[PDB]
């Protein structure tokens, strides 16, 4: 591959310079190179092609640049809207092209936020099958890592769990989802279940018992 | 406007063929574009696989897939189709076809239009489809939900009130559990005086399976 720092950071309002390095026969030798703007789940957008030009409608806010065997992307004046995945490709030889490792662009200094936590007990119509779920939604969090668990009765569970590593939102903020698999005598054993978030090390707990 | 969108079985088997086709609207196939195939592996990078020159109907593939597959242009369809051959499982990726813009040089490197994505998923084993349940409040203050059990392969999709919801709906990303299928789940945020009043229903559709369901969330 071309060769992209893993990741970079930048503070509001500043310029960050992302670079992506190849060979003498690719970068190096023509000068095709262009840069594509990536949000999660989503198509890349471009925004650079060849070493210098833009497309219509993407923002003054973005310039390209060769120099030897390695072309940088300048992005300016931050947003959050330009928090991305960041790719780089370039003509190589012969009919082909070739892509950069990708870059993560973390725009620091965003306001944090706490998860709005919602809490589900197994459907009736789900047990009625002698299998039951209990589902928790975790929403609208930022900075991304959480801790979270599962109790029964007041007393924890290590067992029969699973959950998401967490995913970015339209909005930059984190979603997340934790699921508790059971038979219906495990679900009835407990007279309340709980999930419990733990946030910045600012604690969210949501309750649930049979009706 | 100028439109991309693929199409293609979801699921293939260790050593099929898996063949793609991106439909294009608003320019004409012959119209000397780079009709470009690019695959994302989740969460691991873009990977250019090759192009179609609309106009000669020339292709060419990155040299660990040439050898392997071609890419082909229909005349009579306007849309072009990637075929990849002797499928592994590293062949697992989303796959966007996308358009190199006019008359740059190696155009196939500067992308204008792209399409949404398709997830193409190599495995032995099965589909299975959905179960699906409903998630109903007293226990959750404002939010009715549903929850999409056990299925393979990704994805599912999910809208409510047959699209007459989009505000206020927020649908989560699926979890893999240890028997290789996965299970998500969909919410809507209600204004809590419209509980019985307004009618709240989920659809889904997981078409890998043709598994197309509506389900009830009956207060």
């Amino acid at each position: 591959a071309l060769t992209q720092p893993p990741s970079v950071s930048g503070s509001p309002g500043q310029s960050v310079i992302i670079s992506c390095t190849g060979t003498s026969s690719d970068i190096g030798q023509y000068n095709s190179v262009s840069w594509y703007q990536q949000h999660p789940d989503k198509a890349p957008k471009l925004v650079i092609y060849g070493v210098t030009s833009r497309p219509s409608g993407v923002s003054d806010r973005f310039s390209g640049s060769k120099y030897g065997d390695t072309a940088s992307l300048t992005i300016s004046g931050l947003q959050a809207e330009d928090e991305a995945d960041y790719y780089c490709s370039s003509h190589a030889d012969e009919n082909m092209a070739l892509f950069g490792g990708g870059t993560r662009l973390t725009v620091l200094g965003q306001p944090k936020a706490s998860p709005t936590v919602t809490l589900f007990p197994p459907s009736s119509e789900e047990l009625q099958a002698n299998k039951a779920t209990l589902v928790c939604l975790i929403s609208d969090f930022y900075p991304g890592v959480v801790k979270v668990a599962w109790k029964a009765d007041g007393s924890a569970v290590n067992a029969g769990v699973e959950t998401t590593t967490p995913s970015k939102q339209s909005n930059n903020k984190y979603a997340a989802s934790s699921y508790l698999s059971l038979t219906s005598d495990q679900w009835k054993s407990h007279k309340s279940y709980s999930c419990q978030v733990t946030h910045e090390g600012s604690t969210v707990e949501k309750t649930v018992a049979p009706a | 406007q100028v439109q991309l969108q693929e199409s293609g079985p979801g699921l293939v088997k260790p050593s099929e063929t898996l063949s793609l086709t991106c439909a294009v609207s608003g320019v004409s196939i012959n119209d000397g574009y780079d009709w470009t195939w690019i695959r994302q592996t989740p969460g691991k990078g873009l990977e250019w696989i090759g192009y179609v020159f609309g106009r000669s109907g020339n292709f060419n593939l990155n040299p660990s897939l040439r050898n392997r597959g071609i890419i082909s242009k229909d005349t009579c369809k306007n849309q072009f189709s990637l075929n990849l051959n002797s499928a592994t499982a590293a062949d697992t990726a989303v796959y966007f076809c996308a358009r190199g813009m006019e008359g740059l040089f190696a155009a196939y490197n500067s992308l204008d239009v792209w399409g949404r994505g398709l997830l193409v998923t190599v495995s032995s084993a099965s589909t299975k489809g959905p179960s699906v349940f409903p998630l109903a409040p007293s226990e959750s203050t404002a939010a009715l939900g549903c929850l999409v059990k056990d299925y393979f392969p990704e994805p599912v999709t999910v809208s409510w009130n047959s699209g007459s919801l989009t505000s206020g709906v927020h649908t989560f990303p699926a979890v893999l559990q240890s028997s290789g299928l996965y299970s998500l789940s969909s919410v809507v945020t209600v204004p809590s005086s419209s509980l019985g009043t307004q009618t709240y229903v989920c659809n889904v559709n997981h078409k890998p399976s043709n598994t197309k369901v509506d389900k009830r969330v009956e207060i």
